[PDB]
């Protein structure tokens, strides 16, 4: 039940996320062995994921939480990068998407820097790069990340390096 | 997955040694995000 709705360019919607997109770029630790050598994004298309039975199962969940927390859901736009963009959009979040070795544990990752989501794209530690030419930097491949809505809730804070 | 730390329902990564870089969540519950916006984009290389 997912359609894709193109946004416009000239739309102040399109506009705000290319924003959050472009200026959350930052450098990274590896020199760009995972996510490319980059400081800006050539941005090709922006659609809005419109799935009524995975938007009612997140509003669920949301006020729940919220009910556990005095009435504040604690929700941030984040974003995801990974190979199963595609199944996301049209399944939901579950399982198969948690990041089994990740420093926090076993679940579901987001990023304030779209640059970290981005070096998930193409797997751990960007895997073997794009599918055609098997280049991590491939500046040729079209790439896509998911710009996510995201319930927080009572958050555990760990500090790490 | 795992479960969220007792009483809690995400983790947040704090960035502690790199200065610039922004916080990284966990969720452990596919219920709590919604893909809300499909970005298709190019990286570009630097000049
Ligand atoms: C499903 N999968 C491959 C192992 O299941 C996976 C998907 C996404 C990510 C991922 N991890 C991050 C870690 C920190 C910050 C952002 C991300 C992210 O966007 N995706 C990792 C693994
Ligand atoms: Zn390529």
């Amino acid at each position: 039940g997912t359609i894709l709705i193109d946004l416009s360019p000239d739309d102040k919607e399109f506009q705000s996320v290319e924003e959050e997109m472009q200026s959350t770029v930052r450098e990274h630790r590896d020199g760009g062995h995972a996510g490319g050598i980059f400081n800006r994004y050539n941005i090709l298309k922006i659609q809005k994921v419109c799935n009524k039975k995975l938007w009612e199962r997140y509003t669920h969940r949301r006020k729940e939480v919220s009910e556990e927390n005095h009435n504040h859901a604690n929700e941030r736009m984040l974003f995801h990068g990974s190979p199963f963009v595609n199944a996301i959009i049209h399944k939901g979040f579950d399982e198969r998407h948690a990041y089994i070795g990740g420093m926090f544990g076993a679940g579901i990752y987001f990023a304030e820097n779209s640059s970290k989501s981005n070096q998930y794209v193409y797997g751990i530690g960007g895997g073997t790069g794009c599918p055609v030419h098997k280049d991590r930097s491939c500046y040729i491949c079209h790439r896509q990340l998911l710009f996510c809505r995201v319930t927080l809730g009572k958050s555990f804070l760990q500090f790490s390096a | 997955m795992a479960h969220s730390p007792p009483g809690h329902h995400s983790v947040t990564g704090r960035p502690s040694v790199n200065g610039l870089a922004l916080a990284e969540y966990v969720i452990y519950r596919g219920e709590q995000a919604y893909p809300e916006y499909l970005i298709t984009y190019q990286i570009m290389r630097p000049e």
